[PDB]
C-alpha cells in the first residue's frame, strides 16, 4: 500500500490526449491496438470475465455499480435470439466532455474495447449510439471505421477467427435521455426518447427484445488493456473498494479550464491548481465546488479541504462522484442563479413519463426564479426541500433525481445567503 | 403445484407465476389505486400511484409491473406509502385547472374520488397551471385536452383495438399533448367508445355534453339491439 | 373551525383560489364524507334532561 | 301539468336492499311473498399482462408507440 | 347576515351566474331545487329550468 | 411551441417534396443496417436524411417518409415532436445556435449574447431579416471546458469572446466558412498552462503484455 | 510535436455520414430477420 499517492506515466491509458501525435491505422498500430489480440480471442470468455471482476472495475457514468455483475447478468443461455454491445456514445450532464476527445483521437480503441466487450460475453454485434450534437467527429468515427474495414482486421476473420462481430453506428436525433439506460433503447427502435421500467431489464430484454448490454465509453475504452495488460493492474489504482484512473476534468471557472488523467485518489486543491492555471483570484476568492457534473450537490469550502477525491468518501460527504465538472465557482456571481440556469436546463430536456419529475421540475424552476428576484417566504424553500425528499424515488429514470439534488445541497448549505436575499427584497418592495 | 407465497399485509396467499403484485392485492382485497393500469389494456407506467413499500428493501417499487418473486410481504399500509401517495396526488393536482363544476365527468373523476380518500387536506403552489388550446377529433367527442393528465391510456386503446393510430404525444417537459398533430378527423368504428376509458374528464360526448350529472339519475340493466352481439 | 379538510370544508379563499378545496368542497357536498361503521350512544344535558342520541 | 316535474303513482319505485349472500336474497323475497329475478356475479377475467411481454421480439404484442 | 329572499344573481353586467352544477340540488335538503340544462346556442353550459319550491325551502 | 399544426399554406399538403434515386440509394443502406422484421427504427434516420436534404422539414417529408416505410405517420409525427434538430418551422440556410447554460453562462455567453444581438439586430429566437442568419440559443453541447460556443449548421465554433464574435459575424457575411477551430489560443481542448500532464511519445505495440 | 493533426475532417459536406455507411455496406453479414418483417405481414 501507499497513501494512495498521484499518478506518474505508464499509468497513462493512451498518448495522444490533446491535439497530439497521430490518428490513422497505422497510428493505431504503432501506438499499440491490435497487438496479442487473437491470443485473447481463442482463450475464452470466462477469463476475461475472471479478469473484468478481479479488476476492481467500477461502473462510469454514474452508475457506481461494478461492470462484472452486469456482465455476469449478460451470460444468458444461448437461444435464437442475437445478444448486443451497444457503446453509449453521449455526452449528456453538462460538463462531461468525455468521449468528444476519445473520439478525436483514438476511434480504434473503442474498436478495440467493442471487441473485447463482444467476444466476452457471446454477442453478435455492437451499436455506437453517438450524439447527435457531434457531426463531424461522427465521421471521423466512421473514416475510421472505415479503416478498420480495408484493414481486413474487424468483421469477418478478425485476426483469423471464424468469429465475426459488426458495428453499425446510430446518430442522436438530438436529445438528453438518450444518454440514460433505456430511452436510449426505444430511440434505437424508432420510437421516440421514452425509458422503460426495471424488471425487463437490459440484460433480459433490450434492443427490440433481444438481450443487450448498454455501456460506458470509458469503459469500454479502458477494457481491451484490461485484455492485453497483466493481471488486475488496473485494480492497483486506489482502493479495494473502488479501483482506476479516472478521467478528472476541470470545467467552469478556473485559468484556463481543461482536461487531465489521473488516479483514483487526489487532494483536490492541489487538482485544481496544478492542472489546470489555478484558481482566479485567490483560492479564498472561490464560493464553492461541485464534484460530480451537474447531477451532484456542491461541495463548501471546508469540507473538501479534508475530503480528497473518492467516491465512498464523497458519499462519506452526501453526495455522489462522476466525471469532469470536479469546478469550483466564483464569490463573484450566485451559485443561486447557476442552479436556476441548472433547471431550467432540466425542464428544456426531459421526458414526460413520470408524473413527479415533471410536475416537481416545473415547480422547482418556478420557486427558483422567485429565489432569483428574492420573493418567496422561508417557509416555501422549506417546503422545497420537503418536495425535493418527496421526489427523490419515484421516477422511471433518474433525471427527476438528478434534478431533486443540487436544490437539497443548496438548501443544505447556503441558506442565509438565500435569507438576505429575501430580506433585501422584502426591503425593496417595502 | 405452482404457485407462490405473498403476505398482504402479512396475511399468505397463493399466486400463479408471472402475475403483477397489484393483481394479486386486488385478489385479497386491497384496491391499490390507479391511473394507468387498466385490465383490459396492456400495462403503462405512467400513473405513478401504483408506489407501494414492500420490505427488507431500501427503495418503493412499482406494483404496476413488478412480476411476483418468491416469499413477498408488502406494506400496503406503511408510512411511506401513505407519504409517496400523498406526494403523487400532491403533484396531479397543479396542472389540472378549477373546472370541477363545469367538468362532466363531475359526478365520476378518478382524481377526485383518490383525492379525497388518499391526497392532502391543503395544498400549495399558488401560481403555475398551465394551459392548452383545446384540439378538434370529431363532432362526436368533445376534447377539452386542459384536464388531460397525460396518463398515456386512450393511446393504447387506440394503437390496440382501434390500431388507427392518431394520438400521439407531441412535447416534452410539461407541455405534452395528446391530441392529433394534423386536425385529421378521428372518424372511425368505435370512436365513441374511447370516452368511457379517459378517466378524467378530458374526452367526452358530444351531444350529453352539458346535460346532467350521475347522481341524478339512476341504474336500469339492459340489453341492446340493432347489432348481433347485445 | 378544525383544520381538516376532509371533514369540514375548506373557507372560500382557499375554495376560489386553490384546486384541493374546491375539490373537497364540490365532493363535500354532494358525496359526503364518509364515515367509519359502527354504533355509538352520548346525550347532554339537555334544559329538559338526558338529551340522547343513538 | 303545472312544473314539469317527475310525478308517478308509484310508492315502491325507490327502494333498495343490500345484502351480502343470495341464500338469504330467496329466502327474503319470497318471505315478504313476490316473484323475483337472480343474475349472474360475473367476474372479471384473470389476466396476467406484462410490461416485457408487451415489449418481445417476435411476438405481435407491440405497442409500437411507448 | 339574515337569510331571505332566493333571488338569483348575475355578472357585473354579465350573464347568469349559475352554471347548473346542480349543487344546490346535491345540498337542497328539502330537494325544493328542480334544475334541468340544456346547453345554449352559443356552446356554453346553462340550464332550462331552476325551480325553488317556497313551500318545500327550509331556508 | 404552437405544436398544432395550423396548416398555413407555403406548407399544408401538396407542399412540393421528392427524393432520387441515389437517396433512394441511401434508404436501401439504412434499411439494409437493420435487422429485418423490425423495420420501424429507420424513421429517425430517414428523417435526419430529409433534414439534410431540405433544410427545414415539411410536413409532406415525414408523410412521404410514411409512404415509403409503410407505417401510419402519427408515430413519424410524434419522432419529431420529441427531437431537437428537426426545426420544423422554416428557417434561415444558416442557423445559429449559441450554447449556453452553465459554464458558458458563467465564462460570459452574456457578452456574447449581448453582442450577437446588437450586431445581427434581432433577439433571442426570432428570425434575421434577411434569410440564413436565424439565431436561438441552445442548451450544452459537450465543449464545457471551453468557452460559450455557437453551432452552425454540422459546424462547430469554439472558444469565444466578442472578438471572435465579430470575426464569425463578418466572415460568415464574407460568404465562406471559416476555421471551426479553438479560437483565441489553445488549438484544441489543450492545457495552455503548467502542463504537467503526458510528456512521452508512445510506447508500441511490443511493451508487457499478459498471457501469450 | 505539438502539430493539430486533426483537420482531415475539414470537408464534410451534409452527405458525408450517409454516404459513407452506403459506401461502406458490403462484406456485411445479412442481419438476420426474425419471422415476420413488421408486427403485421
Ligand atoms: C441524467 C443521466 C444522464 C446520462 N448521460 C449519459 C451520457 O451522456 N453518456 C452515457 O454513456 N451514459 C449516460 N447515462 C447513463 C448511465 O451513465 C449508464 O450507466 C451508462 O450509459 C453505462 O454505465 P456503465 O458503464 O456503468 O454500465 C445517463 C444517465 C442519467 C441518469
Ligand atoms: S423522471 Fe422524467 S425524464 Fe425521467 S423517465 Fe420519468 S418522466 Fe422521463
Ligand atoms: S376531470 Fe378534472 S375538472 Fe373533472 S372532476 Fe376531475 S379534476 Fe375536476
Ligand atoms: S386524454 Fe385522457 S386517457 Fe388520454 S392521456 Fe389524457 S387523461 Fe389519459
Ligand atoms: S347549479 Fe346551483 S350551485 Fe351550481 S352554479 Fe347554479 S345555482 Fe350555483
Ligand atoms: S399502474 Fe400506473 S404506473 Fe404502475
Ligand atoms: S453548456 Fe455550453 S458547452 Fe456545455
Amino acid at each position: 500500500k501507499t497513501s494512495f499517492g498521484s499518478l506518474k506515466d505508464e499509468d497513462r491509458i493512451f498518448t495522444n490526449l490533446y491535439g497530439r501525435h497521430d490518428w490513422r491505422l497505422k497510428g493505431a498500430q504503432s501506438r499499440g491496438d491490435w497487438y496479442k489480440t487473437k491470443e485473447i480471442l481463442l482463450k475464452g470468455p470466462d477469463w476475461i470475465l475472471g479478469e473484468v471482476k478481479t479488476s476492481g472495475l467500477r461502473g462510469r457514468g454514474g452508475a457506481g455499480f461494478p461492470t462484472g455483475l452486469k456482465w455476469s447478468f449478460m451470460n444468458k443461455p444461448s437461444d435464437g435470439r442475437p445478444k448486443y454491445l451497444v457503446v453509449n456514445a453521449d455526452e449528456g450532464e453538462p460538463g462531461t466532455c468525455k468521449d468528444r476527445e476519445i473520439i478525436r483521437h483514438d476511434p480504434h480503441k473503442l474498436v478495440e474495447g467493442c471487441l473485447v466487450g463482444g467476444r466476452a460475453m457471446g454477442a453478435r454485434a455492437a451499436y455506437i449510439y453517438i450524439r447527435g450534437e457531434f457531426y463531424n467527429e461522427a465521421s471521423n468515427l466512421q473514416v475510421a471505421i472505415r479503416e478498420a474495414y480495408e484493414a481486413g482486421l474487424i468483421g469477418k476473420n478478425a485476426c483469423g477467427s471464424g468469429y465475426d462481430f459488426d458495428v453499425f453506428v446510430v446518430r442522436g436525433a438530438g436529445a438528453y435521455i438518450c444518454g440514460e439506460e433505456t430511452a436510449l433503447i426505444e430511440s434505437i427502435e424508432g420510437k421516440q426518447g421514452k425509458p422503460r421500467l426495471k424488471p425487463p431489464f437490459p440484460a433480459d430484454v433490450g434492443v427490440f427484445g433481444c438481450p443487450t448490454t448498454v455501456a460506458n465509453v470509458e469503459t469500454v475504452a479502458v477494457s481491451p488493456t484490461i485484455c492485453r495488460r497483466g493481471g488486475a493492474w488496473f485494480a492497483s489504482f486506489g482502493r479495494e473498494r473502488n479501483s482506476g484512473t479516472k478521467l478528472f476534468n476541470i470545467s467552469g471557472h478556473v485559468n484556463n479550464p481543461c482536461t487531465v488523467e489521473e488516479e483514483m485518489s487526489v487532494p483536490l486543491k492541489e487538482l485544481i491548481e496544478k492542472h489546470a492555471g489555478g484558481v482566479t483570484g485567490g483560492w479564498d476568492n472561490l464560493l464553492a465546488v461541485i464534484p460530480g457534473g451537474s447531477s451532484t450537490p456542491l461541495i463548501p469550502k471546508s469540507v473538501c479541504e479534508t475530503v480528497l477525491m473518492d467516491f465512498d468518501a464523497l458519499i462519506q460527504a452526501q453526495t455522489g462522484l462522476g466525471t469532469a465538472a470536479v469546478i469550483v465557482m466564483d464569490r463573484s456571481t450566485d451559485i443561486v442563479k447557476a442552479i436556476a440556469r441548472l433547471i431550467e436546463f432540466y425542464k428544456h430536456e426531459s421526458c414526460g413519463q413520470c408524473t413527479p419529475c415533471r410536475e416537481g421540475v416545473d415547480w422547482m424552476n418556478k420557486v427558483m426564479a422567485r429565489f432569483v428576484r428574492g420573493d418567496a417566504r422561508p417557509a416555501e424553500i422549506d417546503s422545497l426541500w420537503e418536495i425535493s425528499k418527496q421526489i427523490e424515488g419515484h421516477t422511471i429514470c433518474a433525471l427527476g433525481d438528478g434534478a431533486a439534488w443540487p436544490v437539497q445541497g443548496l438548501i443544505r448549505h447556503f441558506r442565509p445567503e438565500l435569507e438576505e436575499r429575501m430580506q433585501r427584497f422584502a426591503q425593496q418592495h417595502q | 403445484s405452482n404457485l407462490i407465497e405473498v403476505f398482504v399485509d402479512g396475511q399468505s396467499v397463493m399466486v400463479e407465476p408471472g402475475t403483477t403484485v397489484l393483481q394479486a392485492c386486488e385478489k385479497v382485497g386491497m384496491q391499490i389505486p390507479r391511473f394507468c393500469y387498466h385490465e383490459r389494456l396492456s400495462v403503462a407506467g405512467n400513473c405513478r400511484m401504483c408506489l407501494v413499500e414492500i420490505e427488507k428493501a431500501p427503495k418503493v417499487v412499482a406494483a404496476c409491473a413488478m412480476p411476483v418473486m418468491k416469499g413477498w410481504n408488502i406494506l400496503t399500509n406503511s408510512e411511506k406509502t401513505k407519504k409517496a401517495r400523498e406526494g403523487v396526488m400532491e403533484f396531479l393536482l397543479a396542472n389540472h385547472p378549477l373546472d370541477c363544476p363545469i367538468c362532466d365527468q363531475g359526478g365520476e373523476c378518478d382524481l377526485q374520488d383518490q383525492s379525497m380518500m388518499f391526497g392532502s387536506d391543503r395544498s400549495r403552489f399558488l401560481e403555475g397551471k398551465r394551459a392548452v388550446e383545446d384540439k378538434n377529433i370529431g363532432p362526436l367527442v368533445k376534447t377539452i385536452m386542459t384536464r388531460c393528465i397525460q396518463c398515456t391510456r386512450c393511446i393504447r386503446f387506440a394503437s390496440e383495438i382501434a390500431g388507427v393510430d392518431d394520438l400521439g404525444t407531441t412535447g416534452r417537459g410539461n407541455d405534452m399533448q395528446v391530441g392529433t398533430y394534423i386536425e385529421k378527423m378521428f372518424m372511425s368504428e368505435l370512436s365513441g367508445n374511447i370516452i368511457d376509458i379517459c378517466p378524467v374528464g378530458a374526452l367526452t360526448s358530444k351531444p350529453y355534453a352539458f346535460t346532467a350529472r350521475p347522481w341524478e339519475t339512476r341504474k336500469t340493466e339492459s340489453i341492446d339491439v340493432m347489432d348481433a352481439v347485445g | 373551525k378544525v383544520d381538516d379538510a376532509k371533514v369540514s370544508p375548506p373557507k372560500r379563499a382557499e375554495m376560489k383560489t386553490s384546486m384541493e378545496s374546491l375539490i373537497h368542497h364540490f365532493k363535500l357536498y354532494t358525496e359526503g364524507y364518509q364515515v367509519p361503521p359502527g354504533a355509538t350512544y352520548t346525550a347532554i344535558e339537555a334544559p329538559k334532561g338526558e338529551f340522547g342520541v343513538y | 301539468p303545472l312544473m314539469g316535474w317527475a310525478s308517478t303513482a308509484d310508492p315502491l319505485s325507490n327502494l333498495v336492499l343490500t345484502f351480502s349472500t343470495k341464500e338469504d336474497a330467496i329466502a327474503f323475497a319470497e318471505k315478504n311473498g313476490w316473484s323475483y329475478d337472480v343474475e349472474e356475479r360475473k367476474v372479471p377475467k384473470p389476466k396476467s399482462k406484462s410490461y416485457g411481454a408487451n415489449f418481445s421480439w417476435n411476438k405481435r404484442t407491440r405497442v409500437s408507440t411507448k | 347576515r339574515f337569510r331571505g329572499e332566493h333571488a338569483l344573481r348575475r355578472y357585473p353586467s354579465g350573464e347568469e351566474r349559475c352554471i347548473a352544477c346542480k349543487l344546490c340540488e346535491a345540498v337542497c335538503p328539502a330537494q325544493a331545487i328542480t334544475i334541468e340544462a340544456e346547453p345554449r346556442a352559443d356552446g356554453s353550459r346553462r340550464t332550462t329550468r331552476y325551480d325553488i319550491d317556497m313551500t318545500k325551502c327550509i331556508y | 411551441a404552437l405544436f398544432v399544426h395550423r396548416d398555413t399554406p407555403k406548407n399544408n399538403p401538396e407542399t412540393p417534396f421528392d427524393f432520387t434515386p441515389e437517396n433512394y440509394k441511401r434508404i436501401e443502406a439504412i434499411v439494409k443496417n437493420y435487422p429485418e422484421g423490425h423495420k420501424a427504427a429507420a424513421v429517425l434516420p430517414v428523417l435526419d436524411l430529409a433534414q439534410r436534404q431540405n433544410g427545414w422539414l415539411p410536413i409532406s417529408a415525414m408523410n412521404k417518409v410514411a409512404e415509403i416505410l409503410q407505417v401510419p405517420p402519427m408515430r413519424v409525427y410524434e419522432v419529431a415532436t420529441f427531437y431537437t434538430m428537426y426545426n420544423r418551422k422554416p428557417v434561415g440556410k444558416y442557423h445559429i445556435q449559441v450554447c449556453t447554460t452553465t459554464p458558458c453562462m458563467l465564462r460570459n455567453s452574456d457578452s456574447i449574447l449581448e453582442a450577437i444581438q446588437k450586431k445581427l439586430g434581432i433577439k433571442v429566437g426570432e428570425t434575421t431579416p434577411d434569410k440564413l442568419f436565424t439565431l436561438i440559443e441552445v442548451e450544452c453541447l459537450g465543449a464545457c471546458v471551453n468557452a460559450p460556443m455557437v453551432q452552425i449548421n454540422d459546424n462547430y465554433y469554439e472558444d469565444l469572446t466578442p472578438k471572435d464574435i465579430e470575426e464569425i459575424i463578418d466572415e460568415l457575411k464574407a460568404g465562406k466558412i471559416p476555421k471551426p477551430g479553438p479560437r483565441s489560443g489553445r488549438f484544441s481542448c489543450e492545457p495552455a498552462g503548467g502542463l504537467t500532464s503526458l510528456t512521452e511519445p508512445p510506447k508500441g505495440p511490443g511493451f508487457g503484455v499478459q498471457a501469450g | 510535436n505539438t502539430t493539430y493533426k486533426n483537420l482531415q475532417h475539414h470537408d464534410y459536406s451534409t452527405y458525408t455520414f450517409l454516404d459513407l455507411n452506403l459506401d461502406l455496406s458490403k462484406f456485411r453479414m445479412p442481419q438476420p430477420s426474425s419471422g415476420r418483417e413488421s408486427p403485421r405481414h
